[PDB]
């Protein structure tokens, strides 16, 4: 059997994780070091223990391999472009073996790496062959790197979860699992593949994974190590996991496997999958319910006031019928024919046979749609960077109606105006952009110095950026010499550094007109600042424009079978904006709108030059243009020469380039979406659609209503003459007049109408959101780099991003929670070996994952699986566990450990901090608060870290216009106030002196932190484990006074048999409860949620919720009005603008969540997709005057006190794993005015 | 409701695809047969007594 | 069946200010509600008559 085949430590853990033994730190530690010590290939032996009955037979043609030498030609001078076999797009990877080009690594024999000799040739002398070999090894060991860890390890956790059956929890609606590991086609095809890699009884994995990349095993003579098998195992593992967290039927699962075995067998594994990526949502999600007899329940959502403030409201239940079926035809004819060419038709007829057995909209039907959509291979697809640029970036759009050259005026310097005669879609684009440019040019908003410092903060990216080259190898065109390091400089050309390099003349200088030399360097801060009036106008078109309340509510309303919905996705909206049509009308219109401004007004540091103006043939005359028009003359000299790309990929060896194209990797190809559809519904489609009925429908349709634009995506929802839509006459003739409308100016519209709704990759069928589990797979994670970046505790943040991202999805939790726990444990045994010294290690105890968000399986006093996966992370969850069993550990430590002599007011004389320290709670509490990334070493050239000149002069870019005085008035008037009078913080309130330090902390975050720093991380980590402070935190020790007891479940928010979310059916215990007790559509009252944050305009270096808390955190205390203006001057706001905020910030009319933010009680990301708005302020009492005690009566202080107490209640109410229920503060240990005073001691810090 | 809602326009927009064909005139054809078959059941029963 | 969630539910919904020190709802709720023998004294009195 599988269970008695495992190692002693693992058998105990599998038992422990399953629920039989609450796991202790000894169970956790021995199971952690059992993984890292034993060889990784040994967990493939466990496949040989389970018997198998699935009829999946792998072909012997998997291991055949067309060699890489035919499929990796250096067509250009140093470009390893793969010569496609049969296509332009067959370039993902070749299904070759790396048999010859491997030399055995001496540490792990029979596991080789790139040949030492071959690598040298590529670096020194190109070997059309000696570099084509190197670009094949660094792709196949990078395509086998798109994975969270070793996938052989991720399979090893699934055998732990399937080692034992789960202990029955005791809940009524707890279904034991139906999945049998002896009946699974995924991990039977793994073992059938793994027979080929067998040298005398032992298994060799074909590619052990190292943070530099994969290490491929060297086959003995006669066998081939084909690179596709490692990806064929990475998908088959990811199917073996997604069919044990989904309860996928064995027959349905079998079809998915045959999809993979055909793909490994053909020439390219990666390529085959891509051509059949949409072959599985089309069979099921797109085509559900077309048979007669359709009819279940579906929600009845309303659009309240449609024009703006999309505020959908869940109002009722519809009863479906044979009418309002999906009018669109099924995808069986089209996808199956496409499917037919790869010889899997039989896997198409199986899924069609299953789908015809779900005729009506049930829980079982919409669970089936998630089962088929979890069959698409969610692995990422690495392609050579040089090769990728050729096939993606450079595709010039085809225009079926160009602007004639006699439709422009004469030139005015560089740009041209459009003539008034030429109507069409070009005229509406010109008129909607010129009218918006003549609103921006007459505006007081962008002349304020704080708005300038915000705009300079958007250019140096606080998040993102790319590998820009430099500036002074591009300023040899100019005369301006750039700044150099005063002291040793660490940051290399960081977007921030570019600002640092030239900050002498407001981050730009009309002496710096050499911004057009080498742009967009990616595999510029002065081109982002030349493009100021291009995204200033695009942020006026995008006035009407989050996912949780502006998309999730929508997708649902659009999917209901009243209104039929066309979803419009534009393919390559980047590569459709060209200067031949789109970007010349834009720069033409902005230069026309920018004349209603004062024609001598400089903008953003660019003066007001003159221009030729030759647009009249009888009188050309020099004309002074404005400052904003001067940027347009340099935008038109930049957009017309395209964008340079200095792509130099590290995958291919010598591949360096200089690439010009017309694609930008900001919000304009978002902004052009609405105005080009506004012309469709009003002018173009009523002009010709050849249908009397069709024309009638369009006339009553606008674009503010009936269209929701975002990015390149968008949903077009028709007027209410809806379900009654003739698909032959109306909805297909509306589509061909749409798809030919976009082709007359290059926009390749890709319409795919069906009665689901796709909106930025969140599908929903019939009022029920369907999560795509292959969008973020369990084993898969992109990296997009040769060498990765994994020190050691950067695996823990992956695990919490692996667990919580699977629970936004309605993945079954019990199979999932156990899997997450097993995976979490592996991520607790780490190490670091010095290059010239001793090796090191660390051991995170469990309870360091309970503090991070993973709920525990079995505490020592309970029954397993009663802590829900919606438990909030941190102190809200550490309270909501300790509030659960405080009646247990007090009774247990009264009959074990001796009583303490003094009294802890939360407990009694029963001594539980010496019991909590025995269970390892404090060692888990102080471990996760300890930092995880290695600190950049504190090394400078001079002044003991002071007088740094790259940090002190990034402030010069942020201090233009005597704003510098306001942040100096802020840090003076606050330090005069706080450190001597009262409210003495000791640390800085979030002022503007932190963010030039924050650009360096996000800039000096260099790779390879030296061995001096990561050893210092390992030593500091080991001290906070061995001597974790016995005392808890200062917030948690005050939260534990509250005794929260919860009553019977609250009146429901959804008739709990309409299925709202992809399988949160009674197979799932709590996910069906928390999605029907609470509702979806998370729009609530304006006294709870309504997105205030009473500052709004942050400087982008500051957290918005750090200002919003500390503006409230003073108002809780006895703050003088001076302490509000001194903090708000620290952000840089003017004294007049700070005063209007200093009077506003009252607890009366303050969002309930904001008050909770003061003491760091946040609504977490786990239930952001839930309607916890009315739950907190209706139910979850802070005082129910008959159950509660009069001792816990927050009297006068209740305005700010109640929010905290209502969020401690709902933290306990979502942590337990049943229906949500009314949670009452029973009593507080010590009175509530003796706790409200206790928080105000902490709120002075 | 909508802001500028002209309701006789809104109903003519809405009630147009319900009078598109013989939806109403199937109940009339069903009613005549349920009258002839009712007398022919009343006649044929009361003639055999 | 003397169920004491009828007396309690009538007193608990009178509204009083929480800023007063002595609270005249919490006094009488302390007076009767701790319960001994589910109020069986009443039966003894009736039994005795």
């Amino acid at each position: 059997e599988l269970f008695n085949a495992l190692p002693q430590p693992l058998q105990q853990l599998s038992l422990a994780l399953a629920g039989e033994i609450p796991l202790t730190d000894h169970i956790f530690e021995q199971a952690a070091s059992t993984w890292h010590v034993q060889p990784r290939s040994l967990t493939y032996k466990l496949l040989d223990h389970i018997p198998f009955a699935t009829p999946v037979v792998v072909p012997p043609s998997i291991y055949h391999s067309l060699d890489w030498s035919k499929c990796f030609a250096v067509n250009q001078d140093r470009v390893e472009r793969i010569p496609t076999i049969d296509n332009p797009d067959d370039v993902y990877v070749p299904n070759s073996d790396i048999g010859p080009l491997l030399t055995s690594l001496h540490t792990i024999p029979d596991y080789g790496f790139l040949h030492p000799t071959i690598e040298n040739d590529a670096t020194t002398l190109r070997a059309e062959r000696a570099r084509c070999a190197s670009t094949f090894y660094k792709i196949a060991s990078s395509q086998a790197r798109q994975v969270k860890l070793d996938p052989i390890r991720m399979l090893g956790f699934l055998l732990l979860v399937q080692a034992r059956p789960r202990v029955p929890s005791g809940l009524v609606t707890d279904q034991p699992t139906r999945r049998d590991p002896t009946l699974s086609p995924a991990l039977h095809a793994i073992w059938q593949v793994m027979q080929y890699y067998k040298v005398a009884g032992v298994y060799y994995a074909p590619a052990l994974v190292v943070p530099s990349g994969a290490i491929w095993w060297i086959p003995p003579p006669g066998k081939r190590n084909v690179v596709s098998v490692q990806y064929l195992l990475t998908d088959l593992i990811s199917l073996a996991i997604l069919a044990h967290m989904t309860d996928m039927s064995p027959t349905l699962e079998l079809t998915g496997v045959l999809m993979y075995l055909r793909a490994a067998s053909s020439h390219s594994y990666a390529y085959t999958l891509l051509q059949m990526k949409s072959v599985f949502p089309a069979l099921s999600l797109r085509s559900m319910y077309r048979n007669k007899g359709f009819g279940g329940k579906a929600p009845a959502i309303e659009w309240t006031e449609p024009r703006s403030k999309y505020k959908f409201r869940w109002t009722g239940v519809t009863q479906l019928h044979d009418g309002l079926r999906p009018r669109s035809p099924s995808m069986d004819v089209p996808t199956l024919e496409t499917l037919a060419k790869y010889e899997l038709v039989d896997i198409g007829h199986t899924i069609i046979r299953e789908r015809n057995a779900h005729p009506q909209h049930n829980h079982d039907s919409v669970r089936f749609v998630r089962d088929v959509m979890a069959l698409t291979s969610g692995m990422y697809l690495v392609r050579q960077p040089t090769m990728s640029v050729l096939r993606e970036y450079s595709q010039v759009p085809d225009i079926k109606d160009p602007i004639p050259p006699s439709a422009w005026t004469g030139p005015i310097g560089n740009v041209r105006y459009l003539l008034p005669s030429v109507q069409g879609p070009a005229r509406h684009l010109y008129d909607t952009w010129r009218a918006a440019a003549r609103q921006i040019a007459q505006d007081p908003q962008w002349h304020d110095p704080l708005n300038q410092a915000i705009m300079r903060a958007q250019y140096v990216t606080a998040r993102g950026g790319s590998s820009a080259s430099l500036k002074f190898a591009l300023k040899v065109t100019g005369i301006v010499l750039p700044e150099y390091d005063d002291s040793k400089v660490k940051k290399s050309s960081k977007i921030y550094q570019a600002a640092q390099i030239a900050r002498i003349a407001f981050m730009l200088l009309i002496a710096a007109i050499h911004a057009e030399v080498t742009m967009g360097i990616r595999n510029n801060v002065i081109q982002q600042a030349i493009s100021a009036p291009h995204t200033l106008v695009a942020n006026y078109i995008n006035k009407h424009m989050v996912v949780t309340d502006k998309v999730i509510p929508l997708i649902l309303y659009a999917s209901t079978p009243p209104n039929t919905v066309v979803n419009v996705d534009i393919k390559a909206c980047d590569a459709s904006i060209t200067y031949n049509y789109f970007l010349s009308v834009i720069c033409g219109a902005m230069h026309e709108g920018f004349e209603v401004g004062n024609a001598d007004a400089a903008f953003m540091g660019v003066p007001s030059t003159i221009v030729s103006d030759r647009r009249s043939p009888v009188a050309p005359y020099s004309r002074p243009i404005s400052g904003l028009q001067t940027m347009v003359q340099h935008l038109a000299d930049l957009y017309a020469a395209g964008f340079r790309y200095s792509v130099s990929d590290a995958f291919s060896s010598g591949n360096k380039f200089s690439f010009p194209t017309s694609t930008f990797p900001s919000t304009e190809h978002t902004a052009n979406n609405s105005t080009m559809m506004e012309y469709f519904l009003n002018v173009h489609a009523p002009s010709h659609v050849k249908s009397a009925s069709l024309k009638r429908i369009l006339t009553d349709m606008t674009i503010q209503r009936n269209y929701v634009c975002q990015g390149d995506d968008g949903i077009l929802l028709l007027p209410h003459e809806a379900a009654s839509k003739i698909s032959a006459d109306d909805m297909n003739e509306l589509l061909t007049c749409l798809r030919d409308y976009g082709q007359l100016f290059g926009w390749n519209y890709d319409i795919d109408w069906s009665d689901t709704a796709e909106y930025l990759k969140l599908y929903a069928l019939m009022g029920c959101r369907i999560p795509n589990t292959s969008r973020h797979p369990p084993v898969g994670k992109e990296y997009a780099a040769p060498q990765t970046d994994e020190i050691w505790p950067s695996l823990i943040d992956i695990v919490i991003g692996h667990h919580l991202n699977g629970v936004t999805d309605v993945l079954n939790w019990r199979e999932w929670l156990r899997f997450s726990w097993a995976f979490a444990c592996y991520s607790s045994r780490g190490g670091y070996t010095n290059p010239r010294g001793q090796s090191f290690s660390a051991q995170y105890p469990w309870w360091t994952f309970v503090y991070l968000g993973i709920p525990p399986i079995l505490l020592p006093g309970q029954t397993p699986f009663i802590h829900s996966c919606y438990m909030p992370p941190g102190d809200q969850g550490m309270f909501s566990i300790l509030n659960g069993w405080r009646d247990w550990l007090i009774s247990h430590a009264s009959t074990t450990l001796p009583p303490l002599r003094h009294n802890h007011p939360v407990w009694g004389l029963s001594d539980v901090p010496s019991l909590l320290s025995q269970f390892g709670v404090y060692a888990g509490y102080h471990a996760a608060q300890h930092y995880r990334r290695p600190k950049p070493a504190p090394e400078t050239a001079s002044s003991d870290s002071i007088n740094q000149i790259t940090s002190d002069l990034t402030e010069y870019l942020f201090y233009d216009s005597a704003l510098k005085a306001r942040v100096m008035k802020g840090r003076y008037n606050w330090e005069r106030l706080s450190s001597s009078l009262s409210l003495n913080v000791g640390s800085r309130v979030p002022s503007l002196f932190d963010v030039p330090g924050k650009w360096v902390a996000a800039g000096r975050d260099a790779e390879k932190p030296p061995p001096s720093s990561v050893e210092d991380m390992f030593t500091s980590l080991n001290r906070c484990i061995r001597r974790p402070t016995h005392s808890f935190s200062r917030l948690l020790e005050l939260y534990l006074r509250v005794h929260v007891a919860l009553g019977e479940s609250i009146p429901l928010a959804i008739d709990p048999d309409v299925p709202q979310v992809a399988g949160a059916d009674p197979a799932n215990d709590d996910h069906w409860f928390k999605y029907t007790c609470l509702g979806d559509i998370p729009s609530a009252t304006r006294n709870y949620f309504g997105e205030s944050l009473f500052v709004g305009r942050v400087v982008s270096g500051l957290d918005v919720e750090a200002v919003d808390a500390t503006l409230l955190r003073l108002k809780i205390l006895g703050a003088p009005p001076e302490a509000f203006i001194a903090v708000l001057n620290g952000i840089g706001m003017s004294d007049s603008e700070a005063h209007q905020i200093a009077g506003r910030i009252s607890l009366a009319n303050a969002q309930l969540v904001q008050i909770a933010r003061v003491v760091h009680l946040s609504i977490p990301s786990s239930w952001m997709t839930l309607n916890t708005g009315p739950y907190i302020h209706h139910h979850a009492y802070d005082f129910k005057p008959g159950i509660t005690q009069p001792s816990a009566k927050s009297r006068d202080k209740s305005i700010w006190m109640s929010p905290i107490l209502k969020l401690l209640c709902t933290s306990y109410a979502m942590t337990v794993a049943g229906p949500v229920r009314t949670s009452i503060v029973t009593e507080i240990d010590g009175s509530a005015a003796a706790l409200s005073g206790n928080l105000r001691v902490w709120m002075r810090d | 409701t909508e802001t500028n809602l002209i309701p006789s326009h809104h109903y003519g927009k809405a009630f147009a695809p319900l009078f598109a064909s013989n939806a109403m005139f199937t109940r009339n054809q069903r009613a005549v047969i349920t009258r002839e078959a009712f007398v022919c059941a009343r006649s044929a029963v009361a003639q055999c007594q | 069946v003397l169920d004491p969630t009828v007396l309690t539910n009538a007193i608990t919904t009178i509204s009083e200010s929480t800023t007063q020190t002595i609270s005249p709802i919490s006094e009488i709720l302390r007076l009767l509600q701790p319960m001994g023998n589910d109020y069986a004294a009443f039966w003894k009195c009736i039994a005795s008559w």
